[PDB]
RNA sequence: GCCCGGAUAGCUCAGUCGGUAGAGCAGGGGAUUGAAAAUCCCCGUGUCCUUGGUUCGAUUCCGAGUCCGGGCACCA
RNA sequence: AAUUGAAGAGUUUGAUCAUGGCUCAGAUUGAACGCUGGCGGCAGGCCUAACACAUGCAAGUCGAACGGUAACAGGAAGAAGCUUGCUUCUUUGCUGACGAGUGGCGGACGGGUGAGUAAUGUCUGGGAAACUGCCUGAUGGAGGGGGAUAACUACUGGAAACGGUAGCUAAUACCGCAUAACGUCGCAAGACCAAAGAGGGGGACCUUCGGGCCUCUUGCCAUCGGAUGUGCCCAGAUGGGAUUAGCUAGUAGGUGGGGUAACGGCUCACCUAGGCGACGAUCCCUAGCUGGUCUGAGAGGAUGACCAGCCACACUGGAACUGAGACACGGUCCAGACUCCUACGGGAGGCAGCAGUGGGGAAUAUUGCACAAUGGGCGCAAGCCUGAUGCAGCCAUGCCGCGUGUAUGAAGAAGGCCUUCGGGUUGUAAAGUACUUUCAGCGGGGAGGAAGGGAGUAAAGUUAAUACCUUUGCUCAUUGACGUUACCCGCAGAAGAAGCACCGGCUAACUCCGUGCCAGCAGCCGCGGUAAUACGGAGGGUGCAAGCGUUAAUCGGAAUUACUGGG
């Protein structure tokens, strides 16, 4: 099944099993779950001070 | 048995089945170690009495952990382990381009056996099966070997066509 | 657990004072209490009737301090008990123990008092209480232990809640720093410009 | 399994060897009966059954048959010699 | 572990014989409109994995290590 | 005294009112995921592969049933180092007790899982054709013999597992005879059937001088009882599908033979030709059931994880044995697949017991401690076993509580941010000051969970007897895994302790800047085409708080399946 990838640029590679979760996306036909980024292979946003636990970006501190 | 080895720290009792050889790792299937059972992810350390234990042929020690990064380090057998799956996976796989790269090779310079005699000595070729094991594969990507097969020169008026090209 | 900031801050936002800073100094200028919790504060809200339920909810647990998961559990307590739901709900938050301290004025404020019940300081019929929101049954006896008795703040802090309008539904030595509770107070004596059915509605919702 | 217990399985199997031993015993008296309802020796048939009578009795008291299984034997069966006549 | 092939600017890819790296497709700008489309006008994109040696010439030669992909052993 | 209980909003349109779907607000969870992370208490934790599994442990107990004694501690008795009593080597079951063996009990309990089952199940309520170890009321008996066999010897097969043959010996093992009944069968007369001894004490007396004998507690046999457990039977209820309508020949019933603890096609022979089915049979799919849990005002709707009752399974298929009871989770036998030992002939095994491993997965822990408490097995008891259970570790997984300072404090500081660039805001928040020190970290204290049980002792009961033993009081020594407990006392020091979602409407909360139908957001409406409050950052705000969101899932709103309650 298809899958939306959230956000600002992803890093997977055609392989790279991800987590995905649900959420249709209302505006692409026939496209229903978003692939759960930041975790295992999709890693998170680069950048993302606001609203890091989706996107899965950590503390900004380091 | 008698045979103590250096192993990366960080390492994985995995790691050590794959060390000794990769089958006893592939299809292993778990150790202990003094007398006592631990689980993949347990660290290797001080030259610690190792009691493996193994099964067939399935391997998958980290087939669910590979990538993960959850305990089954060192690019020695995990290596040997991509190597393992692709086998199988793009053996049906040269099946699936076998019939593909067919019609493709009737496809720009028709006829199997001749196309194939234009990839004898290509690249790294190996044996006709290599071939399909490659292209079934994906990895030789393709169209450039397409234009490869008819990489045929002449010019008995494409010279000049090269010169319309610039007219 | 407890909010622990900018206390001044929420009598901006809810609406006039909140008993944050009682006694010495009231909302004296040096507040900047009337609308201005923010930068955009100042200006003009118009707050839809949720905002209004909502508010009235928020101002009262700011109050009691209590966070909303607790105070949810006063709420369905309030429920369950008979009559004046919204009645009884008064009741159960009024006669928290150390509210019932601020009650007795030990504390300058309800979260002074707070910290205090939290540190062993006070007890009920001779008994060491900690737990904050202890609920005080009627007839008992709040005292203060020797120990952390006449500690300077505590008195000073009972002249100091003497401005108030004093409580009436308890009883005190005062002078001998010693609580006590008679029956839980009639909704009439207690503030009543606040509210209460916006919230049982509130969670009606 | 290996567990003190396997006695038991040998305890019990040296009982089968005995029990269904007089448990055969018991049957075969009766078939003489039952082969004697055929023959109308009934008074011979009635000898078997006097004979059957302590043997099945015997039986019933040891345990290896529930005394009520007795009680219908020798009913059934000496209703069959009363109606043989 | 050892031996050998593959990274040619955004995608696909071109030459990769010591030679001064080219396009296909896309993509952006322009005129056009509220923005596009259609129409019309115009171009571009490089460390040839990375490193350093022989170097006018290296990007292919040289070994190193990266990642890709193959081959064989190592059976505690 | 024993429920006081019900919210709507967005979205079709140029605009409306209907109709009406989609979507949101709420509570919920065995949850996972991101982010983050102080403590404690009480709970929960393999939902997928009923997939396979290394190690340990999860079921033994009784010497007061028995032959015995291989160990061990002693005694008694002796070659004897001979400190003539410091104890070396030795024989003997003589006692404390005790491997292996017989035997009684147990192992059918406890504990796990939910595959199967759509009714051989369960729940609810009825019933007659039943059995019931251990416990317990009453009535009686407990007489007299025989043959064995295991262990143990000798030889011997096999690598092992496991036996083979000859001998010897015991008993609460087994068999017989006798002896019977308010027991069985039987119209009755009649016929017929049971078992067993131990351990403590002991005066008189008899002692083939082991003892009989008196007594005592228990054990033993039978019958009628009671309690409990279990099997059975009928009615009603107990999922979906009619794009499943016909189904069945032990099938429906009778007769008789047999069979079970027991009625019965429960099983056979013979005769009848029926029985079930639209109030849904048969067939198909799915599923353990319920008390309950979740939600909901209510009626309902979903589910039945922890806990508790029942049912079914115990590597897959199946059969039976022993016993009161199993057609037996850690019993047997056969088959099968799969693992492992091998000397290739043959053998061994079953974590859905506790922990633990691999695997599957989005995902769920420690091969921890102890018998002290409850309860269980056995033994008269003391006791031993007890992964039941009690506790402990783990993980925010939930519910709950507390803490992360408190009061004060305007130059309304700095720095950050907006500015209509005067200023505003951050914000009494910080600093400072003075304050208290929960719980972390430290030092000393200190319950309850402990009731019994033990030895001595007194009396009472029994009795020939201050005997022995039982029952009941006093006496000291005692009996805690958790556990460097709970809790308290004291210690120094603000010190060790805050995140996450969101701010266009729905819905609490705004601006600046960056980007320009792009990058990105979205549950719905929709935002973004060079001035975005909607994208990314910032400041400020709102929410919530050691949690916050995301997703999944149920119900709710939904009176969109309406019985209450529509058309």
């Amino acid at each position: 099944v298809t899958s939306y990838i959230g956000g600002e640029g992803h890093n997977l590679q055609e392989h790279s099993v991800i987590l995905i979760r649900g959420g249709r996306v209302k505006d692409l036909p026939g496209v229903r779950y978003h692939t759960v980024r930041g975790a295992l292979d999709c890693s998170g946003v680069k950048d993302r001070k606001q609203a890091r636990s989706k996107y899965g970006v950590k503390r900004p501190k380091a | 048995k008698g045979d103590v080895v250096d192993l990366p720290a960080g390492s994985t009792p995995l790691d050590f089945a794959y060390h000794i050889h990769s089958d006893v790792g592939h299809r292993c299937i778990g150790a202990k170690i003094g007398g006592r059972i631990v689980p993949f992810t347990y660290q290797l350390q001080m030259g610690d009495q190792i009691e493996i234990i193994t099964q067939k042929q399935p391997n998958p020690s980290r087939d669910w952990l590979n990538p993960n990064l959850g305990y089954v380090t060192t690019s020695r057998g995990r290596s040997k382990i991509h190597a393992w799956f692709r086998k199988q996976d793009r053996d049906k796989n040269i099946l699936a381009g076998r019939q593909i790269l067919d019609d493709e090779l009737e496809h720009l310079g028709i006829s199997l056996k001749e196309a194939e005699k234009h990839l004898l000595p290509r690249y790294n070729f190996n044996d006709v099966d290599e071939l399909l094991a490659a292209i079934g594969g994906g990895d030789i990507r393709l169209n450039q070997m397409v234009n490869f097969l008819q990489s045929q020169f002449n010019k008995p008026s494409a010279e000049e066509q090269d010169a319309a090209a610039l007219k | 657990a407890r909010y622990l900031g900018p206390k001044l801050k929420l009598s901006r936002r809810e609406g006039t004072d909140l008993f944050l800073k009682s006694g010495v100094r009231a909302i004296d200028t040096k507040c900047k209490i009337e609308q201005a919790p923010g930068q955009h504060g100042a200006r003009k809200p118009r707050l839809s009737d949720y905002g209004v339920q909502l508010r009235e909810k928020q101002k009262v647990r700011r109050i009691y301090g209590v966070l909303e998961r607790q105070f949810r559990n006063y709420y369905k307590e309030a429920a369950r008990l008979k009559g004046n739901t919204g009645e009884n709900l008064l009741a159960l938050l009024e006669g928290r123990l150390d509210n019932v301290v601020y009650r007795m004025g030990f504390g300058a404020t309800r979260a002074e008092a707070r910290q205090l019940v939290s540190h062993k300081a006070i007890m009920v019929n001779g008994r060491v209480v900690n737990i904050a929101s202890y609920q005080v049954s009627p007839n008992d006896v709040v005292s203060i232990r020797e120990k952390a008795k006449k500690q300077s703040r505590v008195k000073a802090a009972l002249e100091l809640a003497e401005q108030r309008e004093k409580p009436t539904w308890l009883e005190v030595d005062a002078g001998k720093m010693e609580g006590t509770f008679k029956r839980k107070p009639e909704r009439s004596d207690l503030s009543a410009d606040i509210n209460e059915h916006l919230i049982v509605e509130l969670y009606s919702k | 399994n290996i567990k003190s217990a396997k006695k038991r399985a040998i305890q019990s199997e040296k009982a089968r060897k005995h029990n269904a031993s007089r448990r055969s015993m018991m049957r075969t008296f009766i078939k003489k009966v039952y082969a004697a309802i055929e023959a109308g020796d009934k008074a011979a048939a009635q000898k078997a059954f006097n004979e059957m009578q302590p043997i099945v009795d015997r039986q019933a008291a040891k345990g290896l048959i529930h005394k009520n299984k007795a009680a219908r034997h020798k009913a059934n069966l000496t209703a069959q010699i009363n109606k043989l006549a």
